C-alpha cells in the first residue's frame, strides 16, 4: 500500500483476513484493523469500487472508534463524493465529537468540509467556535492552521473584510513563529530564519531570498534550489 | 484596598489594543489599526471621556508599542515627546504640542533616525527620564534579532533635537532569540526579556551585562519592571497555559520568591503587564484570564483581585482538561501618580474598550 | 505455489550443487 | 542541568591562582554560585580528611579558600558567550597574560 | 593540517556573490553573479595588494556560477591554459588565457568548441578531467537540468592551434522520471560520480559509460529534503565524499568506490543527531595526500576532518573584520542584514608552490570565497 501496488496489497490483505477470522486474542484485532484499512484504501485509490470500500470502512467503524481513524474514514468518504458518503462522514464525526469531547483536529476537518460545502449557518457557527479556542489549543497549533481558517471564513462571508487581526494577535503571542510573519512583513520573516533562530529548509530559504525581488537575492535563491520554478521564473523576468 | 470606577469609553478602536502609556498631562493609546489616540488626564468629572479624544493616523502595518516622555526644559520650555513602534518595524517619534487658541493638539511627526538605523526592525522601547544621577535623557529599544540599542537624547544643540547612539548590547544566547520586553531604571540599569525565558541585566554607564537569569510548552517573558526606589525586579513568566510572577533583588542577583494563589502560579491564564506604584509597595498584575491582582511586595501576599467581566464584587479554577474558567481579558494596565486625574488605573481590554479606576 | 499457502487457502544449496558438479 | 559555558566557567577555579587585590563582582548566574558552594564544601571535607591523617600541605593547597580563586568565572563565562577581547579586558580584574 | 595562518585577502573583490573559485599553478580564478571573471596572480611579492595584480573580463550579463581551469604543457614547449564557465542562462563558455611578452598582462581569447546542436542544452555543473596516465586525452564532463551527464575529449592540435571537442557519449538518470543533476566529479582512475536532488548518487565507468552503483544517502524519506550539494573523489584512494542536506542540517557521508558500501559519517555536537554543520555544507575539498577533508558551511565556518578516524581536527571562523584594508570591509548587505559571520560558498586547496608570498613557499595553501564578497588565502604552518 505504501509503495503503490494496490492489487498485491488487496491480495495479501484478503489472504491475511482469511487465514485468521475466528481467532479472538490481543494480536488479532490489530491485524484485522490493519487489513481493513489496507483493503479500503487500496480499493478507493485505484479500484474505484466505492461500494466495497464503503463496506470495509463501515466494518472498520463498527469495530473501532478513534480520532485519527474516524478522521481518515471521514476524509475518504468525503473524497468518494456520494451524498450518502458525505452525510455518513459528517454524522460519524459529530458522533465522535459528542462521545469524546472537543479536539482541534476534528474541528479543523469539519471546518474544511463546511468551507468546501458552502454551509453559511455552519460556517458562522464554526467561525464563532474557531475564534475562541483556549490557549492550550493555540500552543499546540504550531502551524497556525486555525488563523488561516478564520481568515478564509471571514473573507468568504463578509465581502472583503480584513482578517489580518488574527495574524497580528498570533504575532503578539508568538513573535518567533515563521508562519505569522508571512502575512505581515516578509522582511522580518527573512531576518528571523536567516541566522539560526528557527530551523528552515533549503527550499523555504530559497523562497525567502527570491521574494525580496532583487537580482542578487534571486541569483542566490536560484543557486540554493536550482529546481525551484519560482526562482528561475523570477530570474527570467528580471531581464 | 477598594477601587472605584470613574470613566468608561467603549468601542474606542476597531482593531485590538496592545499597549497603553500615560504622562502627567495626557494618556496615549495605540492599537493595531494604525491610529494613535490621546486621552485628556485633566478633565471634568461629569463629562464623557470620548468627548476629549484626539486621534491621528500613524501607519498601515499596525502599532503595538508607545511611550511618552514629559519634562520641563531650560526656563519654562515644556517638552512632550512620544515614541511608538509599528508592526513593520519602524520607530516613529512624535511631538505633542497644545494650541492655546481652542485647546487643540498638534500631532507632529519627527524623524531622528539616520539612513542606516532606518534599516532595522524594532519591537519594544521605553523612554528614560532624567533623574539626579545624570542630566541627559535616554532611550532603549529592542530588535527582532535580540539586540538592544541606547541613544542619548539631546533636545538642544533652539529646538534642534538629535539622537546620539551610545552603544548596543547583543543577545545573551547564540543562536539569538526574539527580544520581547525591555525596561530601564532610575538607578542606571537596563533589563531585557526574551521568548526563551531568559532575562539579562546591564547598566547604563558601561554597557556590559551584569546578571543573567533563566526560567505543549511555552515559557516567554512578558513583562519586566524595575522598582521605582530600591533594588528589586519583577518578572512575568509563562507556564503551560498559566501565568507566573517572580521577584528578584538587585546588587546581589538573588531570588526573593514568587507570588501565587491557592489552586506556584499567579493567574489561571497568561500574565501580560506589570506596574509599580510611586513608592513601591503594591504590584498590580494584568492577565489574559481577565482579572487584575494587586500584591504586597513586603509580605508576598495578594491584597485584592478585581473581576471586570462582572461589575459587582479566590482560587485558580481550571476545568477537567486544565483550562481557565474565565474568558480572555486585559492586554495592559498602568498606574498614574498623584495629581494626574480628578492614584489612578488605566486599563485597555480585549473588548476594544478602555476603563479607569481610582 | 507453496505448501504453507496451499494450507492457508484450504483453511479459508549453492555450495553443495557446485561441489557435486565439480566432482 | 548546567550549560557548557557554565561548566567551563566553573572549572576556572582550578587554574586561577587567585592572588588579586580587588573586590570580586557579584556572580553572573545562580548556577555558578551553587557550583561554588558545592566546590567549597567538597574542599572543606577534603581539608578535614587531610588534617586527620596529618599530611604536610603546600602553600596553594592550604590557602585555597583564603584566596579569591573564583574571581575569573565571569571573564571565562563572557569569553565563552562570544564577547570581544576588548570588553573582556575592560571587565577583567587582571592583565592580558593572566587571562 | 592543524594551524592555518591568513596571508592575503581582498574584500569587495566582486560586485555580486562569488559562487565558485578555482586555482592553477599561475593564478586563481573567480566567477561572480555580476558576469565578470577575475584572474589573481599567485606569485605575489612582499607588500603587494592582491587587487593590484588582478585582471577581469566580462563574459555574460546573466552571471556565472561555475568555473574550472585546466593548465598543462601539451608539447615540448607549448603551454595552454583554459577556463570553462557556465552561466545562469545555461551556456558553456571556453576561454584561453595568455600573457603579454612585455607588459605581462593577461589576455582573454574566446573559443568556439560546441556545435549548434550541442548549444540547445542547459548545463549546470562542469569539471575538467586532466591527463593522469589513464588516457592521453583530457576530458570534460558536464550535467544538464534533465539529469544527463555528457563526456567530451579535448584535442588542442589537429604544432598548430586548432582546438576541437569530441563527444564520447551520455549517461542518463537512474530513475524515472528524471531528476536534477546538481553535482559531478571525475577521478584519476576513470570514474564518474553524479549527484541528484532526491539524494541519489550514481557511479559510471569512464571507458564504457555504463552505470555501476546506485546508493541512497537519505536519512529518511518522510520529506523531500536532502539534496546532494557536492561529490568529491579522494585524490589517490578509493573513497567518495558526499555532502547532502538533512532538513536544515548539513551531513557528510563516506563511501568506498570498489564495492559501493557505506563507511560512516562525520558529525560534531551542535545546538541531537549525526550532522556535520549547523546550517548546510556547500563545498568539500581534499588535500594533496587525501588525509584531510575541508567542508565549507553556510553557518560561516571551515571545519577540517581526519578521514581515517572520522573526527574533527580544527575549525576556522570567518569574520567581516578580517579584511586588512578597512575601507574594503562590508559590514552589512544591501538590505542592512548583518555579515559578521558570512557563509562560505566554495573552498579550494592549493598545491605546494602554487601560491607564493609571506612564507608560503614549501607548504600547502587554501582559498575560500565568502558571502561578504571577499576572497581569502591561508597557509598551513610549518613545512614539508
Amino acid at each position: 500500500l505504501g509503495l503503490g501496488n494496490f492489487e498485491l496489497s488487496i491480495e495479501n490483505a484478503d489472504l491475511s483476513q482469511g487465514i485468521i477470522s475466528e481467532s479472538s486474542d490481543e494480536k488479532s484485532m490489530k491485524t484485522k484493523i490493519s487489513n481493513h484499512i489496507c483493503l479500503g484504501l487500496s480499493y478507493f485509490f485505484l479500484n474505484d469500487f466505492d461500494q466495497t470500500l464503503n463496506q470495509f470502512q463501515e466494518l472498520l467503524s463498527i469495530s473501532k472508534d478513534s480520532k485519527h481513524l474516524v478522521v481518515l474514514i471521514a476524509k475518504v468518504l468525503y473524497d468518494v463524493g456520494e451524498s450518502d458518503t458525505k452525510e455518513i462522514a459528517l454524522q460519524e464525526l459529530t458522533e465522535y465529537i459528542a462521545t469524546s469531547g472537543a479536539d482541534l483536529l476534528v474541528t479543523l476537518t469539519i471546518a474544511a468540509m463546511s468551507i468546501l460545502d458552502d454551509k453559511r449557518e455552519d460556517l458562522s457557527i464554526i467561525l464563532e467556535e474557531l475564534k475562541a479556542l483556549p490557549l492550550s489549543k493555540q500552543i499546540i497549533d504550531k502551524h497556525k492552521d486555525a488563523p488561516y481558517l478564520i481568515e478564509e471564513i471571514t473573507k468568504r462571508l463578509y465581502r472583503n473584510d480584513t482578517g489580518k487581526q488574527v495574524w497580528q494577535r498570533s504575532a503578539y503571542f508568538f513573535p518567533n513563529n515563521l508562519k505569522v510573519w508571512e502575512r505581515l512583513d516578509k522582511n522580518i520573516q527573512r531576518r528571523i530564519a536567516s541566522n539560526g533562530q528557527n530551523k528552515v529548509t533549503a527550499e523555504e530559504m530559497s523562497k525567502l531570498y527570491c521574494e525580496s525581488k532583487n537580482l542578487r537575492s534571486i541569483q542566490r535563491g536560484m543557486f540554493l534550489c536550482p529546481w525551484n520554478v519560482t526562482a528561475v521564473k523570477a530570474l527570467n523576468e528580471c531581464f | 484596598k477598594v477601587f472605584i470606577a470613574t470613566a468608561n469609553a467603549g468601542k474606542a478602536h476597531d482593531a485590538d489594543i496592545f499597549s497603553v502609556s500615560a504622562c502627567n498631562s495626557f494618556t496615549v493609546s495605540c492599537s493595531g489599526d494604525g491610529y494613535l489616540k490621546v486621552w485628556d488626564n485633566k478633565l471634568l468629572d461629569n463629562e464623557n471621556p470620548k468627548d476629549k479624544s484626539y486621534s491621528h493616523f500613524v501607519h498601515k502595518s499596525g502599532l503595538h508599542h508607545v511611550d511618552v516622555l514629559q519634562a520641563i526644559e531650560r526656563d519654562a520650555f515644556e517638552l512632550c515627546l512620544v515614541a511608538t513602534t509599528s508592526f513593520s518595524g519602524d520607530l516613529l517619534f512624535y511631538r505633542i504640542t497644545r494650541e492655546d487658541e481652542t485647546k487643540k493638539v498638534i500631532f507632529e511627526k519627527l524623524d531622528l533616525l539616520d539612513s542606516d538605523m532606518k534599516k532595522h526592525s524594532f519591537w519594544a522601547l521605553k523612554w528614560g527620564a532624567s533623574n539626579d544621577r545624570l542630566l541627559s535623557h535616554r532611550l532603549v529599544a529592542t530588535d527582532v534579532k535580540g539586540t538592544t540599542y541606547i541613544w542619548k537624547f539631546h533636545p538642544f544643540a533652539n529646538w534642534s533635537p538629535t539622537l546620539e547612539l551610545q552603544g548596543t548590547v547583543e543577545s545573551p544566547m547564540t543562536p539569538s532569540q526574539f527580544a520581547t520586553s525591555v525596561d530601564i531604571s532610575e538607578r542606571g540599569l537596563i533589563a531585557t526579556g526574551f521568548n526563551n525565558g531568559t532575562v539579562q541585566i546591564s547598566e547604563l554607564s558601561t554597557l556590559r551585562p551584569l546578571y543573567n537569569f533563566e526560567s505543549n510548552n511555552s515559557n516567554s517573558i512578558r513583562s519586566v519592571k524595575f522598582s521605582p526606589q530600591g533594588s528589586l525586579l519583577a518578572i512575568a513568566h509563562d507556564s503551560n497555559s498559566f501565568g507566573c510572577i517572580t521577584l528578584y533583588e538587585t546588587e546581589f542577583g538573588e531570588r526573593i520568591g514568587s507570588l501565587s494563589v491557592p489552586t506556584e502560579f499567579a493567574h489561571s491564564s497568561w500574565v501580560m503587564s506589570l506596574s509599580f506604584n510611586d513608592s513601591g509597595e503594591t504590584l498590580c498584575s494584568a492577565g489574559w484570564d481577565g482579572k487584575l491582582r494587586f500584591w504586597d511586595v513586603k509580605t508576598k501576599e495578594r491584597i485584592t483581585t478585581l473581576n471586570m467581566h462582572c461589575d459587582d464584587i479566590d482560587i485558580l479554577a481550571v476545568d477537567e482538561h486544565g483550562d481557565s474558567l474565565a474568558e480572555p481579558g486585559v492586554f495592559d494596565v498602568k498606574f498614574l501618580k498623584k495629581g494626574w486625574r480628578s492614584e489612578s488605573l488605566c486599563c485597555v481590554c480585549l473588548d476594544r474598550s478602555i476603563r479607569w479606576f481610582r | 505455489m507453496s505448501l504453507l499457502e496451499q494450507l492457508a487457502r484450504k483453511r479459508i544449496v549453492s555450495l553443495s550443487l557446485k561441489l557435486s558438479a565439480l566432482k | 542541568s548546567f550549560e557548557p559555558e557554565e561548566i567551563v566557567a566553573l572549572l576556572s577555579v582550578f587554574v586561577y591562582e587567585g592572588k588579586t587585590r580587588e573586590e570580586e563582582p557579584p556572580i553572573v548566574t545562580p548556577r555558578l554560585a551553587k557550583g561554588k558552594q558545592r566546590i567549597e564544601e567538597i574542599y572543606k571535607k577534603m581539608l578535614c580528611v587531610f588534617n586527620t591523617h596529618q599530611i604536610p600541605l603546600t602553600q596553594d593547597e592550604a590557602e585555597f579558600l583564603d584566596r579569591k580563586r573564583f574571581a575569573m568565572m565571569n571573564v571565562v563565562y563572557e569569553w565563552a558567550r562570544g564577547l570581544s577581547f576588548k570588553e573582556i579586558m575592560e571587565m577583567s580584574p587582571e592583565a592580558e597574560g593572566t587571562v
